[PDB]
RNA sequence: AUCGAGAGGU
């Protein structure tokens, strides 16, 4: 059970920088993205992502995998 | 592409491809140096050579029916005289193919059409269904090119015959009123000898609806006659891709009975 | 196609 | 059903289309079940491009048992048809 | 659900912008295969070239409108090359583009100067 | 003549009189038009947007026809129009159409 | 415009029905490997597909040149009368002039051919009509002979009467559509090609292949081949359903037909109607009496 | 509904002149009078502000609220 | 609407009539089976009550 | 020198027909002794020929001599596809150039060079 | 070559380019209409939306307004980058423009949302609302009633009419040559007389009227070609014709690069 | 036909009206077709009807 | 798409503005329709359309075409002229990837189309394998449900005779409802398989 | 899910 579907995220870098989605499925590398624009469906690396958190921040697929561990 | 039902064709070329190969292989159709050398690359399997142009000087040119022929497999043999006099038509009738080249004739329904014993039947019988599809792939491509980059166009000024052809049109139909006032007359006197075999009524009917026929016909036959060559719904009818001459009658002359 | 029966050539598998 | 010889086949020498069409589907099934290729391989990758270039060299090993409306059956070798 | 997306008339997604063969049916004939391009560089490209007496021929053609590039078929006499021909017409044509700009821009200032 | 009519063109229903110049087609297109009509994408009612329909489609920006019929003042196609001036060339370009 | 509505949307329906009894009627109705056409139940349908076992597709116009031609014309284009006519050898290599055993063979050549008309115009086309579908494209062939060898019609061939005779009669002995060596399937292989034969001897003629067309050796050679390629070629193959093909073509021409004549007709064809609309007869009168008005 | 910002052909923009026009209008003009006063010469252009129809107004009158 | 059996092939009721002048659209009318049995009235015509 | 000039003559044009085209036209000339008949479609509009002109046709079996092409006002390359010999020693050539048609009837003498075969036609007025 | 400029407006340029191939001509108005580099509202962030326009309707119509667009291809803080080539996050001064509407109608009336509603951040004059009517409020986005508000957040990038209709700086090239058709590059239709029938053009005048018993001339080009471009308001027509010139030269440019 | 004439007349026969049906618009089809539709209703002896 | 005389199309190619055919003064159509389709259907009422539109739009007087009127279209073609037009509609197009002036003049003007409820997104269907019914264990109807499509009585016939015994034998067993039994070799009957 | 009815498409 991936932790990231059904997480909101932001895409990075690519022609399609900036726009909204959430992430819908995801495999081992890629993950598949429901755009908010347009019905768009597509299908991005997970390292192509920002993530959106509870208090409104972007931060990196490293920082989300850091995040979910939960060590601390 | 050849079918059993009628052991002939059942595809052929239609619609823009079929007005725009009537308009291409026109006798005066004369192609550039930059036009001809455009249209190549879109003959499949092209060798590489240049056709060498039919007029060396004073300008350098091809023509329609030359670059047409390009597409034309080697080794396709087709006579359709729509005359039995001579190989040298005036008004580039008929058609004449030998070794894949044209000599004369306006390319049409009558030849890439699908009819029986034309340039499609020919080919595919001679060649094979691969040579043959390789032949409608060029004559689609090489003419499509060559028509969008010469424009095929109608509109309302194609449907309007010139002020004597409507006095024409309107004599014709006042003529065919005044016989069927006659024929009315007479019927009404008991002047109208029954066909044999059919009722009084039925053989007025049959004449009155006669001679409404003829005479929207020959309203027809005017409105055409005076159309020009230059006119669309012409072109298209002379194609054979789409209309006839009672479309045209209709819209020009009379609707009729 | 289906108005035949296809069988092998062992014969022919040997050459 | 009783088989024909060989010298008393009445059939057509040539391969049907029909024939032709049975021949090459069933050898190019075989071929993707790993069945032995009679023939060099230039890097094809389709086996109904390789049962066809079997064909080319009649190197395809199969038979066609052609039925008789009574029963009787030729069979007719892919190699022999024309 | 199946529409291209629009960048992709300008994103080269890996290719290479100009691709340049020989054509081996023909001598001194190649063929340029230019990515994300259309009538724009190929008219006057072919115009140029055709200008230019080395040049037997020079066509080109765009194979689908669905995909956005063209390809240039130029044949040279013996003595030059296809990719030395198109240099210099792309040179004659940047040449020619700039007196264009230059006149344009000094025909400008005239005019608004007179303006008022 | 005992009776005249107010109007040939009333002789026509609510779609056959959005056509124009229905009296210079060949009927069976009149009667195609009349059965599209229906199928054309506009405003249907004002209050599309308080009504929850099971199915509406909606144009973004309808406009009227520059060519109308006087029967269409009645018929309120004007107030809410399912179409839009489009400019059309009548043309063979690319073999697309 | 209402009522071509209205014959459209009943004429759908009509002619699906149509079609559809059409096809459950010949489904079962396939060529089978012995040539003959049968359905499921090995019931003979007919001896030989179409009459002369030949595939519908490869099948294209040709005219009968004898047929319409007089008897002073046939002899003229046909007719070779060495102790009379001299022409022949301006247009061959070698003389011929007052051979014996040519003369014999040119005489069973033409009496071959006089029988043929004779068939032709008694038997098989009495009407008159001259063209008809058959196998290969024979003019055509000749044509391509024509062009591909440069034939100038000024140079003498060397075709010797006994080559072309000889060629040709091969090439008639290689069109075989059934095969065996009882006197039936004789009878019916000759019946089937006879049409074809016919064609082939009134285009193969000698006069027509020296005076007319100015072949060689080679170009003859190879147009023999080609017949006989193009021929073979023509064959219905064996396990083609040919009952549900004639099915579908005609009925598919009946979805265009016009709504007594058309679909009604059809229809009324098609079940055996023991009541017509319109019972009718054509009753011809005796050529003395229909020649004149009082007496019909 | 309301007028568009650009036109759909000559894509000029016509977003900011759709109060003028009906002001032209008000001042007893024809509205091709008005069209020529708004340098509308592409008849593309024209129909546009011609053949428009203001849905907008006509939506804002179901206000939830008076 | 008619409800004159849409299956059976009679032309007759499904005809546009002389008497439908005024009455009737001349137009518009289904494609198909309900072709000529569906009517749609004109645009002044009254139905007495 | 001249062996590839398989014709060479003067004609005067005596009809010319542009009913049909607007960039072709038929012309029908006579030759200086009334010797030959010529019907000649020809691209009007790059090369006009109006009635009653005099112009030197050539017909060769290629432009290899350059005094020949130089001279030449107008130049075609076309197909003879067409020879009969008449009954009274006339002779018909019918040439088609990639779809203009030129007939050429006269006297075999000097139409015999013209076989079916490829040609260059030359006009010069 | 030579330009003769015949007539400037605020919009358009209406001049005559000579001694120039139609090919190049051509090219000049298709690189205007298709790819010269504009600003445009892109992605638009919504907030609240009460109108009754609905978001997306509202998203293409800001799209569609024109934003001061000149000098973008200067390198930045002066002109703009490709938020895909840009090393941004999401987006940044460099390679966007953030504009704000925020409008809330609490009066009895009808609020009228215009252009000059929109707040741009404040970074370069580039991706400013063009407000060219003369009350100086630009284009009509929507209309309010009372306690119907819009808030959102627009974000502005760099692009061409390729990409989008909203990036084309030119609404229409007025482009034509031969007033005359001394080259009959057409065959004109008629019904009685071509002449009469086909009304002549307003460049008939700078060019001469064919002569009578002159014959075709079949090696004559079209070399004057009169062209009039036509601004939107987000750039000048000499700075489009000017950025035009560049993109050909720059292509032209590219290919000599990759060739040599 | 068949009750006066025989079988192999009516064969001809329906050959002969369906060509006539079918050809009446200007149309063809093959004349193996017609034959085998003929040969097919005429095979047993009588007009078998094609119907249920 | 449809007009308002029974000219319903489909797009088949979106081309952008720098790629349409111009006029002189640079208007690109919106919509180009075949020529073709105007003669065999007799539709004269939407080329009589386009001029009065065309007429309308420039002159801002709207357009009537009611039937049965005395609006001929000699009047509507001395309007048009009026304005500095083509009497007939026609107009001088150039090219729009060679700018080369077009050797036909086009009827260009405004007409009124509409839009129809057939989208293709709301039309395209495809299934490899997914529901079947429940008694049939065939594949279930309908696009919305995930369903196949039907393999009639008339696509059988074609195949028949076409003469594809394993297209058939795929098409009606291998895709829709393969089963097995097995059946006793005495009686006939399916047997109690485990 | 099933059944029935209706509106449509080619
Ligand atoms: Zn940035």
């Amino acid at each position: 059970r991936d932790k990231a579907i059904g997480a909101t995220v932001r895409i990075r870098r690519g022609p399609m920088k900036g726009l909204l989605g959430v992430i819908k499925d995801t495999t081992d590398a890629n993950a598949r993205v429901e755009l908010h624009t347009g019905n768009k469906m597509v299908t991005i690396p997970k390292e192509n992502l920002l993530y959106t958190t509870k208090t409104g921040e972007l931060i990196s697929y490293t920082e989300f995998i850091e995040r979910s561990r939960g060590i601390r | 592409i050849v079918s059993p039902q009628s052991n002939k064709p059942v595809m052929g070329i239609v619609q823009d491809t079929l007005a725009g190969v009537r308009k291409f292989s026109l006798r005066d159709n004369f192609l550039t140096r930059n036009a001809v050398m455009n249209i190549m690359l879109w003959v499949p399997d092209w060798d590489g050579i240049l056709p060498p142009p039919v007029i060396l000087k004073p300008k350098v040119l091809w023509t329609g029916k030359q670059i047409l022929s390009l597409i034309i497999p080697k080794g396709i043999n087709l006579i359709r005289d729509d005359d039995k006099q001579s190989l040298s038509n005036p008004t580039d009738s008929g058609m004449l193919i030998e070794n894949g080249e044209i000599i004369y004739g306006v390319v049409d329904k009558k030849t890439v059409g699908a009819s029986q014993g034309g340039l499609v039947h020919t080919i595919w019988k001679e060649k094979g269904p691969e040579i043959c599809k390789g032949f409608f792939n060029g004559i689609q491509r090489v003419v499509n090119y060559w028509l969008l980059h010469n424009g095929f166009s109608i509109g309302i000024g194609d449907t309007i015959a010139d002020a004597d052809t409507m006095k024409e049109v309107t004599r014709t139909v006042k003529e065919a009123r005044r016989q069927v006032a006659e024929c009315i007359q007479d019927a009404q006197h008991n002047r109208l000898k029954p066909e044999p075999g059919m009722t009084l009524r039925e053989s007025f009917e049959a004449k009155v609806s006669r001679i409404l026929n003829q005479a929207r016909d020959n309203a027809g036959r005017s409105a055409e006659h005076s159309l020009k060559d230059s006119n669309n719904v012409k072109q298209m009818v002379a194609a054979g891709s789409k209309g006839s001459f009672i479309n045209i009658s209709q819209m020009s002359a009379c609707v009729g009975q | 196609t289906g108005a035949f029966d296809i069988y092998l050539d062992q014969d022919m598998l040997m050459n | 059903g009783k088989a024909v010889a060989k010298e008393d086949r009445t059939t057509t020498p040539y391969m049907t289309k029909y024939e032709r069409a049975r021949i090459l589907g069933t050898r190019a099934l075989q071929i993707s079940m790993n069945a032995p290729v009679l023939v060099d391989l230039e890097g094809e990758t389709d086996p109904l491009q390789i049962a066809m270039k079997e064909l080319a060299q009649k190197k395809i090993p199969l038979l066609v048992r052609r039925y008789l409306p009574d029963g009787s059956y030729e069979d007719w070798s892919v190699a022999e048809l024309i | 659900m199946n529409q291209p997306e629009r960048y992709e008339l300008i994103e080269l997604m890996g290719l290479p912008k100009v691709t340049y063969e020989l054509d081996s049916k023909s001598p001194n004939a190649a063929v340029v295969t230019l990515e994300k391009e259309d009538h724009t560089l190929a008219n006057m490209l072919a115009n140029q070239l055709l200008s230019d007496e080395r040049v037997l021929f020079a066509g080109y053609k765009v194979p689908h409108p669905l995909n956005h590039n063209f390809i240039l078929r130029v044949q040279t006499v013996e003595d030059c090359s296809p990719k030395q021909v198109i240099v210099d017409a792309a040179k004659s044509l940047i040449t020619h583009l700039e007196e264009i700009k230059v006149n344009f821009m000094r025909e400008w200032e005239l005019k608004m100067i007179s303006v008022e | 003549w005992t009776h005249c009519e107010i109007h040939p063109a009333m002789i026509l229903g609510i779609l056959a009189s959005i056509i124009p110049f229905p009296d210079h087609n060949q009927s069976p297109r009149n009667t195609y038009q009349s059965a599209m009509g229906k199928q054309a994408m506009g405003v249907y009612l004002t209050n599309y947007q308080v009504r929850m329909d099971t199915m509406a489609n909606i144009l973004y920006y309808p406009q009227k026809p520059l060519a109308t019929t006087r029967s269409m003042e009645y018929l309120k196609f004007r107030e809410l129009p399912a179409g839009q001036n489009a400019i059309v060339a009548i043309l063979c370009y690319s073999g697309y159409n | 415009g209402r009522e071509g509505l209205i014959d459209t949307a009943v004429k759908t329906a009509e002619t699906g029905y149509i079609q559809r009894r059409l096809v459950k009627a010949m489904e079962d109705v396939m060529v089978r490997y012995d040539g003959t056409v049968r359905n499921a139940m090995g019931d003979i349908i007919q001896f030989a597909y179409g009459e002369d076992g030949l595939d519908a597709t490869l099948v294209e116009y040709q005219v009968f040149d004898s047929l319409r031609l007089s008897t002073k014309q046939f002899e003229k284009k046909y007719r070779i009368d060495l102790m009379e006519d001299r022409s022949l050898s301006l247009y061959m290599e070698n003389s011929i002039e007052n051979d014996s055993s040519v003369q014999d063979l040119l005489d069973e050549e033409y009496t071959q051919l006089v029988a043929d008309r004779e068939l032709l115009c008694k038997f098989i086309f009495p009407k008159g009509d001259a063209r008809w579908p058959l196998p290969v494209n024979v003019q055509r062939i000749i044509q391509n002979a024509l062009q591909i060898f440069h034939l100038e019609a000024k140079k003498p061939t060397d075709l010797l009467p006994s080559d072309i005779i000889n060629g040709l009669n091969e090439l008639i002995a290689k069109l075989t559509i059934f095969r065996g060596s009882d006197r039936i399937t004789r009878d019916v292989q000759n019946n089937a090609t006879l049409l074809f034969q016919i064609l082939l001897r009134s285009k193969f003629a000698v006069k027509r292949v020296i005076m007319e067309y100015r072949l060689n050796k080679v170009a003859f050679e190879w147009i023999m081949g080609e017949v006989e390629a193009r021929f073979q070629q023509a064959v219905v193959s064996p396990g083609e359903m040919v009952g549900t093909l004639a099915a579908q073509s005609i009925g598919e021409p009946a979805t265009q037909m016009t709504l007594t004549l058309g679909v009604p007709r059809l229809k009324e064809i098609l079940n055996v109607a023991k009541n017509i609309k319109t019972p009718s007869l054509t009753i011809y009168l005796m050529p003395w009496i229909a020649a004149n008005m009082d007496l019909a | 509904m309301i007028i568009p910002i650009r036109c759909f052909s000559c894509g000029k923009v016509i977003g900011d002149k759709w109060d003028t026009y009906l002001t032209l209008l008000q001042e007893d003009n024809t509205e091709g009078e008005a069209l020529d006063k708004l340098g509308l010469q592409r008849y593309c252009c024209r129909r546009m502000i011609l053949t428009h129809v203001d849905l907008i107004e006509k939506l804002l009158c179901y206000n939830p609220l008076s | 609407n008619t409800p004159i059996g849409r299956d059976g092939k009679l032309a007759k009721p499904r005809q546009l009539h002389n008497t439908h002048w005024g009455m009737v659209c001349p137009a518009e009318t289904p494609e198909g089976q309900a072709c000529g049995l569906v009517k749609n009235l004109s645009l002044m015509s009254y139905v007495s009550v | 020198m001249s062996e590839s000039v398989l014709l060479d003559e003067i004609f005067t044009v005596t009809s010319v027909d542009k009913q049909k085209y607007q960039r072709v036209s038929r012309i029908t000339a006579v030759s200086g002794q009334n010797d030959m008949n010529l019907t000649l479609d020809i691209n009007s509009q790059i090369y006009p020929l109006e009635k009653d002109a005099t112009f030197s046709l050539q017909i060769t079996s290629n432009l290899n001599s350059p005094d020949l092409k130089e001279a030449a006002d107008y130049i075609m390359y076309g197909k003879v596809y067409r020879v009969e010999e008449a009954k009274d020693e006339k002779v018909s050539v019918y040439v088609s150039f990639g779809g203009l048609l030129m007939a050429i009837e006269g006297s075999h003498r000097k139409l015999y060079r013209l076989s079916l075969d490829h040609v260059y036609l030359l006009l010069r007025r | 070559t030579h330009i003769t400029i015949r007539n400037i407006s605020k919009n358009s340029v209406d001049f005559v380019l000579t001694n120039t191939s139609l090919a190049v001509a051509n090219s000049l108005r298709r690189v205007v209409l298709a790819e010269i580099p504009t600003v445009a509202i892109d992605l638009v962030e919504i907030n609240v939306n009460t109108s009754v326009m609905p978001d997306e309707f509202l998203a293409h119509r800001l799209g569609m307004i024109p934003l001061d667009s000149s000098n973008i291809d200067e390198p930045p803080p002066v002109g703009l980058e490709y938020t895909r080539n840009c090393d941004c996050d999401q987006y940044c001064p460099k390679c966007s423009v953030e504009l704000f509407l925020n409008a809330k109608c609490t009066g009895e009336g009808t609020m009228e949302i215009y252009a000059r509603d929109l707040v741009v951040s404040s970074n370069s004059s580039l991706g400013h609302p063009i407000l060219a009517d003369p009350k100086s409020r630009g284009p009509l986005i929507c209309k309010l009633r009372k306690e119907q508000e819009i808030s959102l957040r627009c974000i502005a990038k760099k692009g061409i009419a390729k990409e989008h209709a909203k990036w084309s700086p030119t609404s229409a090239v007025a482009f034509e040559y031969d007033p005359w058709n001394k080259l009959q590059h057409t065959d004109y239709w008629f019904e009685n007389d071509a002449d009469a029938e086909w009304p002549k053009s307003k460049n008939a005048d700078w060019e001469e009227p064919p002569r009578e018993g002159e014959p075709f001339n079949f090696q004559e080009e079209p070399r004057r070609f009169y062209m009039d471009v036509e601004s939107v308001g987000s750039i000048p027509p000499n700075e489009i014709m000017v950025q035009g010139l560049r993109i050909l030269q720059e292509k032209l440019a590219v290919l000599v690069r990759d060739l040599d | 036909i068949l009750q006066i004439l025989g079988i192999e007349a009516t064969r001809s026969a329906l050959l002969k009206e369906l060509r006539n049906v079918i050809e009446f618009d200007g149309s063809y089809v093959n004349y193996r077709h017609l034959a085998l539709l003929c040969d097919v209703m005429t095979s047993r002896g009588h007009l078998m009807a094609i119907t249920r | 798409f449809a007009s308002r005389h029974g000219q319903k199309g489909t797009i088949g190619m979106t081309y952008r503005h720098e790629d349409m055919p111009f006029s002189a003064q640079g208007i690109v159509p919106d919509i180009i329709i075949n020529p073709h389709a105007i003669p065999s259907r007799m539709t004269v009422a939407h080329l009589v359309e386009c001029q009065l539109s065309k007429v309308s739009a420039l002159s801002g007087f709207e357009g009537d075409a009611t039937p049965f009127t005395d609006v001929t279209v000699e009047a509507v073609s001395k309007l048009l002229r009026s304005h500095g037009f083509q009497s007939r509609g026609f107009e001088v197009m150039y090219h729009g990837h060679t700018g080369r002036k077009l050797v036909a003049q086009v009827f260009l003007g405004p007409t009124y189309y509409q839009r129809l409820k057939h989208l293709v997104d709301d039309k395209i269907h495809a299934r490899a394998r997914g529901p079947v019914q429940i008694l049939t264990r065939q594949p279930v109807e309908g696009r919305s449900r995930d369903g196949g499509l039907r393999f009639g009585e008339m696509e059988r016939d074609c195949q028949i005779s076409h003469g594809c015994s394993s297209v058939l034998r795929e098409r009606l067993f291998d895709c829709s409802d393969a089963y097995r039994v097995i059946v006793c070799d005495i009686c006939g009957l399916i047997a109690i398989a485990s």
